[PDB]
């Protein structure tokens, strides 16, 4: 998968109370992947070393590929508004040169 | 006297018009300016052909073809020679009516000299001054330095023929003799490489048709016509080099032999064609192409 890169999204150290280790630690991290070519997923992976949770995270994501319908390859076909639980997205659909202007999460 | 023809006369442009042509993919080309994001409309066979009409439409004005005129006469009229007021002054003024509701070429614009010499203000002067206080879109007060010969050389050379021309009608006037140099160097570069297509489905093809129906060189046009497989095209330039110069030996041979269609061309190249051998040759090949295939 050289074609596909991997990007992090959020690393959270939180903790389960254990009666024989008192507070106990995990890493969860949350990755996305994709080829830059309309592929892309994303995935959570848990462990108790970061590195470890880097690998679930990595290799789970690349079994949850989205494709998503590029307008001439360089944006959405229209504007898509959305609410999902509580959080809200507005994405507008705009012409060349215009760029990236959106959340730095929706950037990466 | 038989008038001779204007550019204007609703057979010249009826002419013109058609060998200039239209694509409506050429007319719309995408600007590179500013943009905003596409709309989008569900549209019917019926409707689709509709607005495929109304573009054609829109298309027709934006071939508006730019006026082809003769160079203006210079203005060297002194209105007054007050010789009181020799010495009093180093600068000379120039006063210009702005009242918003003259044609600018209705406009006083008077200079009064050092020597005290009120005179009307030259053709330079008022251009420059016009832009001063009526400021149109496109112009710059002082001349640009695109149009040096250098300079022009080089948008040649990038095939920018129809910008050269596009510049050359927002900052000059159409009868100043800066804009007929730089319209008659346009028109003669594309002569000498052949490069006719570049202005074709643009506002310049009928202006450098009409100079070298004028100059007698259509020579180069009806071959290039001729190798595209327009050769109904050809033969209405060969009918405006008929109309322009009616005393000509190829427009009285026309006449004699009531020639029509593909023998319009083929009197041309015998009777005042500078390379009549390369107008048949490229004749005889399309018709050979066209009868063999078909």
């Amino acid at each position: 998968y050289e074609d596909f890169d991997t990007r992090i999204l959020e690393v959270r150290n939180v903790f389960n109370m254990t009666a024989k280790e008192g507070r106990k630690k995990s890493v969860r991290v949350l990755v996305a992947v994709g080829n830059g070519n309309g592929a892309a997923g994303f995935a959570i992976g848990k462990a108790a070393d970061r590195g470890d949770a880097f690998r679930k995270a990595k290799n789970r994501a690349i079994h949850y590929l989205h494709y998503i319908e590029r307008y001439e390859g360089h944006t959405i076909f229209h504007d898509i508004s959305l609410r999902f639980k509580r959080t809200q997205i507005r994405m507008k659909k705009q012409p060349r040169g215009y760029g990236l202007r959106c959340h730095r999460a929706i950037i990466t | 006297e038989v008038k001779k023809p204007a550019f204007m006369d609703e057979e010249v442009q009826r002419i013109l018009t058609k060998i200039t042509g239209l694509d409506l993919q050429k007319t719309f080309r995408p600007a590179i300016q500013p943009l905003k994001p596409p709309t989008y409309k569900l549209m019917t066979q019926a409707q689709l052909e509709e607005a495929t009409r109304l573009a054609v439409e829109a298309a027709k004005v934006r071939l508006k073809m730019p006026p082809v005129l003769e160079e203006r006469k210079p203005i060297n009229d002194v209105l007054a020679e007050d010789k009181i007021l020799e010495g009093t002054e180093t600068n000379k003024y120039v006063f210009t009516d702005i009242s918003y509701n003259i044609p600018h070429r209705e406009r006083f614009i008077v200079v009064r000299e050092p020597s005290g010499t009120l005179r009307k203000a030259s053709w330079e002067e008022r251009d420059r001054v016009i832009q001063i206080y009526f400021p149109k879109e496109g112009r710059r007060v002082l001349p640009p330095v695109i149009f040096k010969d250098e300079n022009l050389k080089t948008m040649y050379s990038q095939d920018r023929h129809a910008d050269v021309l596009n510049l050359c009608v927002a900052q000059f006037e159409p009868d100043s003799a800066e804009y007929i140099k730089v319209h008659h160097q346009t028109y003669e570069d594309i002569d000498r490489h052949g490069k006719y297509e570049l202005l074709r489905s643009t506002r310049h093809f009928g202006g450098m048709a009409w100079y070298f129906v004028n100059k007698k060189k259509i020579d180069g046009l009806l071959i290039d016509q001729i190798q595209r497989d327009l050769v109904d095209d050809a033969t209405s330039l060969v009918q405006l080099y008929h109309m322009l110069h009616p005393d000509g030996q190829s427009a009285q041979e026309a006449k004699e032999q009531a020639a029509e269609g593909v023998d319009l061309i083929k009197v041309f190249a015998k009777t005042e064609a500078q390379r009549g051998a390369y107008i048949e040759l490229a004749l005889q090949t399309y018709q050979e192409i066209v009868t063999s295939h078909s």
